[PDB]
This record gives structure tokens, sequence and C-alpha cells, in this order.
RNA sequence: GAAACUGCGAAUGGCUCAUUAAAUCAGUUAUGGUUCCUUUGGUCGCUCGCUCCUCUCCUACUUGGAUAACUGUGGUAAUUC
RNA sequence: GACGACCCAUUCGAACGUCUGCCCUAUCAACUUUCGAUGGUAGUCGCCGUGCCUACCAUGGUGACCACGGGUGACGGGGAAUCAGGGUUCGAUUCCGGAGAGGGAGCCUGAGAAACGGCUACCACAUCCAAGGAAGGCAGCAGGCGCGCAAAUUACCCACUC
């Protein structure tokens, strides 16, 4: 119906070709997945040679990943922030790949403080103290020091990282397409992409 | 090569990431960015501009994903005025057999260009081999530039 | 219960067809009023709906609640089902055998009547009951297993 | 015609090395598919009444092949076509009779009769090597075996010695100057001689000088060369011929030689 | 052993020349840009987890519940209804 | 032994892409573009590559070496008739490739179809009816009407070839 043939458009002269062969099986569109966040929907779709498609729908968890110091979490996927294909896109809150989106940003701590032995951001130390002191300050007699050592100067994070926790989110970057794979899944920023696409949405909006 | 962005999106070089380990340079020093190149095999060369400088291109064998693969050719340049891409042209000979004689024929190709070649003027004899497509006319990639034809583009003295 | 019957001019009556018009349908395989004579086949006949009025030929009126009466020409006839259980488990379900009583003479045997010789006694073959057979099967399964792995 | 795969070949389509003729009808057997290529094949009731004349019609091979007195490759097939090529065993058992497919010089497939002893090995073509999981290695071959642990020295235009009854290949040549080559295609077909010297070219299509013990220097593609055994020392057996591809005016003066049409 | 469910084929063939001027098509090349029923040859035990909740005998000596043919009653002027 | 299933290889292919090759016409010389024309960047879609499609951005692409437009009682090729040499003319038609099943469009099933001896709708036709409805597509083999200068049996049979 709607098609994706190469038999129309015009070749480089300006010239036209008269019609020839009638639309085909393999030549085909199938509507855009246009996935929004929200509760999953999935639909099965049969495609040729058979070989199942998923279609994700309002997904709400990926996989993102910092490889930095190479853990990987499944974290909820809250908001949009930028869209570098299209404006339009982030305002009715459309994933699709190398999207920039905003996470929870919880476990990825969980995972620092017990292996690195230290906190983020914090607003105070006297939540701390009674119940997630436990975790880092340790009884080992032997092993409290002799595993944490070798953690120490590994663990310098970076200034643009720490402020971000305070605010309970981070950006990350959609590496998936949700449409094809049924998944979302992708890698945080780091480096000069943070600061590059920072610019942009304070260039943007506001 | 400082400035390289001048899209809404990001340009970076696939197979490279950006560690935080260590902390100790003075003033500078690395610049945080190893430089991705291959081979291209045929007893063609990677250029030294390649690996020297800093450009990100997707559509370029020197860096980018794309083989060549299949036929090589020559031809000539006769034209450029667009954006990472160039016009050739093909002279030849169409024979017929009811006469005895010749008569001249030429098509016109594009072609894409390296931003690693910037030497490029209008006249100097290119190579270029057969590809995967990249656009709706360029099927093709350059491998080598070259110059050794008459009325050439410096005085005598090299 | 009403189940449904036949308007005039032959159209059934199926569920979910709300109001009386006669409405023309797509109809596919594992719906009401269709007989697919190839695979995928698709066709669109009519129908008619639901709500009940005086335009209908024939109704089919189930018997569900037996009152206090007997109406002549039904209830007082009786007449028995005809077959037993061709599967095993049913049979175990049905006589309330325990799982060691090995059915072999629980089988329902079914009469013919006449045939000019003498009358046979019928019964069907049961159906997943292990047998020797079986076991061997599940035995040479597993031996081409540990065969493969050393 | 096509919305998918065709089923029929006719006969005039057909290869000319089965040695069709022109006056039964339109259509011919048809390989089904299998190991080998149908520019490469003989299929089976070919061999069995357009060669060997046991048949007469395609109805009594159907009552010969179910008997199961056929074999290829050591195994039992029953069909009327099946797609042997070069280097298979045919076995029949209750004749006692074992031929080898394998090339004239004219470039059709003969019969080449062979010891029951000489039957329980065929020689195979390596042509690619692919690491397969977890760290083990596989061959590929043109009759389409995958044979798995090879010795790790042996790489593709090589040919191994397989035993039917196992698998497992036994034995291998390497791929070397001056040793002794069949031709499986092209238009040198079925001659006979040493490597001589190879030829490179990056890209595609290498090629392959040859010399016989006739004198005579020839090349061919890379692809078409099939390796037979060490210098001027088959191992395997040779038909009658042996390579040598005489002009035509010297066959002439062979057949009025012998003045050979009787017996 | 009729009938009926199930598997497979019906995309092959046969026919026509209306459309179609770099299109079709032929020679030459390319999948390192991909899909592939079928045949042939290999692949065939975590993978270590019974993890259920009934509080541990657990259907694995084999688990779950419906449809046709069939039997019987019908509608439509008419249908492979 | 039989059947089934996952993956890899193989076979039969399928689908896109490279270079070269074309009949008549200028009383057809400029053509193509936000109704994407050419390219760049990102994304969607698709079996995959790709302006195929969308957003943003650039202004290109083609032509006297005949583009663009129009015409063709133009399906293409393997070939055929004539012929000293060079040619000229024909190729609907038994092999190979392609396109289409009254005209258009959409779609189900399947590994493979935008299928017509599958389906749905519109349009042009034509059939039955108790007027409520229902059913159809011979460019398959025969056969009929019509059209014309112009073209065969409503025959016999799966034995051969597949």
């Amino acid at each position: 119906g709607i098609s994706r043939d190469n038999w129309h458009k015009r070749r480089k002269t300006g010239g036209k070709r008269k019609p020839y062969h009638k639309k085909r099986k393999y030549e085909l569109g199938r509507p855009a997945a246009n996935t929004k966040i929200g509760p999953r929907r999935i639909h099965t779709v049969g495609v040729r040679g058979g070989n199942k498609k998923y279609r994700a729908l309002r997904l709400d968890v990926g996989n993102f990943s910092w490889g930095s110091e190479c853990c990987t979490r499944k974290t909820r996927i809250i908001d949009v922030v930028y869209n570098a294909s299209n404006n339009e896109l982030v305002r009715t809150k459309t994933l699709v790949k190398n999207c920039i989106v905003l996470i929870d940003s919880t476990p990825y701590r969980q995972w620092y403080e017990s292996h690195y032995a230290l906190p983020l951001g914090r607003k105070k130390g006297a939540k701390l103290t009674p119940e997630e002191e436990e975790i880092l300050n340790k009884k080992r007699s032997k092993k409290i020091q002799k595993k944490y050592d070798e953690r120490k100067k590994n663990a310098k994070i970076s200034s643009l990282l720490e402020e971000q926790f305070q605010q309970g989110k981070l950006l990350a970057c959609i590496a998936s397409r949700p449409g094809q794979c049924g998944r979302a899944d992708g890698y945080v920023l780091e480096g000069k992409e943070l600061e590059f696409y920072l610019r942009k949405i304070k260039a943007r909006k506001g | 090569m400082a400035d390289i962005q001048t899209e809404r999106a990001y340009q970076k070089q696939p197979t490279i990431f950006q560690n935080k380990k260590r902390v100790l340079l003075g003033e500078t020093g690395k610049e945080k960015l190893p430089r991705y190149y291959k081979n291209i095999g045929l007893g063609f060369k990677t250029p030294k501009e390649a690996i020297e400088g800093t450009y990100i291109d997707k559509k370029c064998p020197f860096t980018g994903n794309v083989s060549i693969r299949g036929r090589i050719l020559s031809g000539v340049v006769t034209k450029m005025k667009m954006q990472r891409t160039i016009v050739i042209r093909r002279d030849y000979l169409h024979y017929i057999r009811k006469y005895n004689r010749f008569e001249k024929r030429h098509k016109n190709m594009s072609v894409h260009l390296s931003p690693c070649f910037r030497d490029v003027q209008i006249g100097d004899i290119v190579t270029v081999g057969e590809c995967r497509p990249l656009s709706k006319t360029v099927r093709f990639n350059v491998l080598k530039v070259t110059k050794a034809a008459g009325t050439k583009k410096q005085f005598q003295k090299f | 219960r009403i189940s449904g019957g036949n308007d005039k001019q032959g159209f059934p009556m199926k569920q979910g067809v709300l109001t009386h018009g006669r409405v023309r349908l797509l109809l596919s395989k594992g719906h009401s009023c269709y007989r697919p004579r190839r695979t995928g086949e698709r066709k669109r006949k009519s129908v008619r709906g639901c709500i009940v009025d005086a335009n209908l030929s024939v109704l089919n009126l189930v018997i569900v609640k037996k009152g206090e009466k007997d109406i002549p020409g039904l209830t007082d006839t009786t007449v028995p089902r005809r077959l037993g259980p061709k599967r095993a488990s049913r049979i175990r379900k049905l006589f309330n055998l325990s799982k060691e009583d090995d059915v072999r003479q629980y089988v329902v045997r079914k009469p013919l009547n006449k045939e000019g010789k003498k009358p046979r006694t019928k019964a069907p073959k049961i159906q997943r009951l292990v047998t020797p057979r079986v076991l061997q099967h599940k035995r040479r399964r597993i031996a081409l297993k540990k065969q493969r792995t050393k | 015609m096509a919305r998918g795969p065709k089923k029929h070949l006719k006969r005039v389509a057909a290869p000319k090395h089965w040695m069709l003729d022109k006056l039964t009808s339109v259509f011919a057997p048809r390989p089904s598919t299998g190991p080998h290529k149908l520019r490469e094949c003989l299929p089976l009731i070919i061999f069995l009444r357009n060669k060997l004349k046991y048949a007469l019609t395609g109805d009594e091979v159907k009552k010969i092949c179910m008997q199961r007195f056929i074999k290829i490759d050591g195994k039992v097939r029953a069909d009327i076509t099946y797609p042997a090529g070069f280097m298979d065993v045919i076995s029949i058992d209750k004749t006692g009779e074992n031929f080898r497919l394998i090339y004239d010089t004219k470039g059709r497939f003969a019969v080449h009769r062979i010891t029951p002893e000489e039957a329980k090995y065929k020689l195979c073509k390596v042509r690619k090597i692919f690491v397969g999981t977890k760290g083990i290695p596989h061959l590929v071959t043109h009759d389409a075996r995958t044979i798995r642990y090879p010795d790790p020295l042996i790489k593709m235009n090589d040919t191994i010695q397989i035993d039917l009854e196992t698998g497992k290949i036994t034995d291998f040549i390497k791929f070397d100057t001056g040793n002794l080559c069949m031709v499986t295609g092209g238009a040198n077909l079925g001659r006979i001689g040493v490597i001589t010297n190879r030829e490179r070219h990056p890209g595609s299509f290498d090629v392959v000088h040859v010399k016989d013990a006739n004198g005579n220097s020839f090349a061919t593609r890379l692809s078409n060369i099939f390796v037979i055994g060490k210098g001027n020392k088959p191992w395997i057996s040779l038909p009658r011929g042996k390579g040598i591809r005489l002009t035509i005016a010297e066959e002439r003066d062979k057949r009025l030689a012998a003045k050979q049409s009787s017996g």
C-alpha cells in the first residue's frame, strides 16, 4: 500500500520514466512505530522469510551502562529532553535512536557506594548514619582495608557527573531502535558529548 | 579540528571511547583522542594526512565504513561545486562495424571525495573504485589523486 | 435459553451483532457461519442480528430448567448417550481408578446388534496409555544423548 | 512466469554432457537439490538407462531404487534422481560392481569401474575454513561434508582422503608445485598434468599453469583445479585416455589403424 | 476400510504480447549490503537453576480441554449457503 | 527405522548494485526543485544498501558528444530471409529473460504471491430471482458469436516424457 519503491522518482536529467511493474511485497512500508514512554505494549509483526520482528510501543525501561567503570544496570526512562532529528518529537515525547533522555540514576550509586566505598553528592550526612552507614562502615577484619585500598584513587569522579546525582537524574543516549528490536538500550553520556548537549539544551529551551 | 561540529548532533568516530582513568598531564597533553584508520589493500596506501588530521566522515574508506571491492577505474576532474563530492568524466571511443571509424562519447559520474584530499584542482587525474551505494548517484569513492599529464599545475622545477 | 435461529430468507443469527438489521461482515476461520474452502480465505457474507422480532422463521430454544410437568413428546422419551471415552485419563476420572490399577478392562463395550453372522462388541483404542514399547523409545532417546557426549 | 522457484528443466535447456537426444519429449530429469551443482551433476536415472541400459523407462528405475540395491557414497539412496557428481562412488553390491564418476578428456562422466577396495574412500577438495563456536574448527568441501577437527596445516585447495565408513579423514595431500592435478571445469576439461607454476593477482580470478607429459602447456582458472596425487603419481586409479587431449587428426589415425568397429 | 481432522502441493506448468526506448534485455561483474521452503553434511544434557509453595512424594509408567466425521432436529425461491 | 525442531554449512534460487551496448523525430533546445530536483547531517521504515521516506541545512544536477519532449502496426535476446566483398530487411511465434490475466486499487495465507483455477471494493459488462437476495471473468484445452483478405476436433489416452 504505502510503499518503499524505487521505480518512481526522476533520474538525473530531470527525465521521467513511464509506469513499469505493479507494486510488490518486498517493496513495502508499514507505518511508523511512534513509540512513547508509558506501560509496555508490544506487538509481534510477521516479516519476510519468517523471523518475527518486535515493535515496542510505550517502553519505560532500558538497559543503560556506565562503561567508564563497566557496570550496566536496568533503570527507568523518565522523559525526553533532546532529539537531534527534529524539535517536534520532543514535544510529543517520542522515543527513537540517538535521543537524550533522563533516568532514575539509582543502582549506579548503590554499585559505587559498595565497590568504591564512598557516597556521591548528598544533602546531609544525618540520613546516612542510622542506615546506609551499615554498608559503608564494615566489620571485616581483614578486608575492611585490604580490598578497598585498591579501589582508592580510581574514583575521582568528574565534576559534571557528581552534580547530576543530587538532582537524581542523568543524561543517557538511546543506542537502539525500539521499533525494530522491541527494547530500549543505550550508554550514558561522558566526556565531551556531555558538555555538548548541555549547551544545546540551554540554547534551545529556556 | 578544534571545531568540527556545526550540526544539531555530535560527531565522532565509532570504535573510540573516552576513559576517565588517571589525572595528571600538567597544562595539556593527550588530546583525549586516539585516531582510527585502516589499510585499504590492493597496493593503495593510506595518506599521512588522514592519520595526522581530524575530520569525521563515514563515507571515506580511510576512516569510515565502506569497502572497495570489485572494479577499479580512473577518470578526470571536470567540476567541483558540491560538498564532500565531485563530478568526473570518462572519455572513450565507440566503434561502428559498418564503417571503420570511431567516434567520441563521454559520460559523467559523481563520486565522493574524502576531506583528506584538499589539494584537488579542476583538471587533475583521479582514480576511483567500486563500492556499495552511498547516495542516489554515488557508488564510488576516490582511492588516489595524481597529476602526470600535459600542462602541469605548477612550473617545472620539482 | 434461546440459542439463536434463522431469519426469513435463511440468514442465520450470531452473537455480538446488536440490533436487527442485515449486515455484511467480514468472516474468516474461527467465526460463526463460515466454511473455508481454502486456507486464509475471507468472504463477506450477510447475517442478521441478535435482537428478536417477529421477522424470524424459527428459533431454537434449549431446555435448561425442567418444570413440574413432563411434556409428552420430549421429556418422557428417554434416549441414552452412545459413547464412552477413547482416552486413558477420562476412564481414570470416570470410574474413579487409582494411579495403580492398570486399566485394561474398564472400557465400554459397544454392541454390534446384528450382521447376519454374530454380534460383535466393539471398543475404541486407548491413547496415552504406557506400554513397554513406549518406554523403549524413551530409553533409546537417552542412550543417544550419552553416546553423543562420549 | 516466476514468482517462486522452478521445478522443471527441459531437454534443450539441459547440459550437453548428459548426452541427451531430441526425439523424446520436451522435459528432462532435472536433479533435485543436494551437495553438487547441476552443471556438474550426473543425475542417477541418466546412469541407469542412458549409459548402462539396465532400465528402459523411468518407471523401472522407481521399481529398482526401492529395493535398496543402490548406494551412493556408502549410504543408501532410494529416489529416481540424486545429484552425484565428480568424485563419488556408486556401489551395487548384488552385481559386485563399483563405479567412479570421473572425466574423460572429452569432458563427460565416463564408466570407470574399480575394485571394491578402492571404493571405500574418495578424494575431497577443501574450499573454506570456518572457526565454529568455542574454539572448534571446521572444513567445508565440494561434496558438502563438514568434518570437524582437521589437522592444523590443511588449507583450501588441498585435498583430503575421507573414509566413507567413519568420516574423519585419515590423510591428505598439500597443494604444492609439481603435484599432479585434474581439471573439473572450464574449456580444458579432463586433462591431467603437473602444476608447474602458479600465478597470483590481488583481486580475483588467479590462474594456474599446467603442463602434461606430452609436452604441452595450458592454463585454467584456480577454482577449476583439483589435486589427485603427488608428481606423476596419482593416489587414485585413472581411466584410459589419461589427459592426453589428442587432436582430431590423430584420433582419426587410431581408428583406421586398428580398424576397430567390430570384434 | 468410505468419511473427517492433520501434514504437503496448488507461487510449478500452460497462455498472450497489451504495457514497456538506458526501461526491458545481452555480455561482464558485486553482496565484505542481504533473504532462502527443500536436499545433503554437521549441531542435539543447566545451560547446574526444579528456583514451585501445597510446606514439601512432585503426572513423568506420559499432563490439560474441545471439534469434525457420526447420531438426531431444522431454515431459505436459490448457492461447494 | 519414521516424524518433528534450533543453529551453521550446502543446493535451488530470489533481490538490489557495477561497466559497455538502442529505432524514428529539432515544424521538440533548454530541462529538473519543496508537489525531492542534486548533495550533506540525523532519524524512521525495509530482508538489506539507498532521498525510499521525514526533519534540518546547502544549491546543485543535465544538455549540440542531442538532453528534455513527441512518435513507434517497439516486448528483449539466442536467431531468420537475401547476399561476391561491405550490407539490407525481419524477429507475435516451440529455448532463455520480462510483463499481464475485463479496467484500477487494496489485502489475506505462506519460505516464496501484491496471486486472479485466492479474497475485498470501485468502474465498465453480463446472469439468476418468489424481487427479500445470490452468483461470474476461456490472453488454459476444445467450442460459439463478432471482426475481418485471413486460420483445425465440444476426438482418444497417462503407455512414453516429466
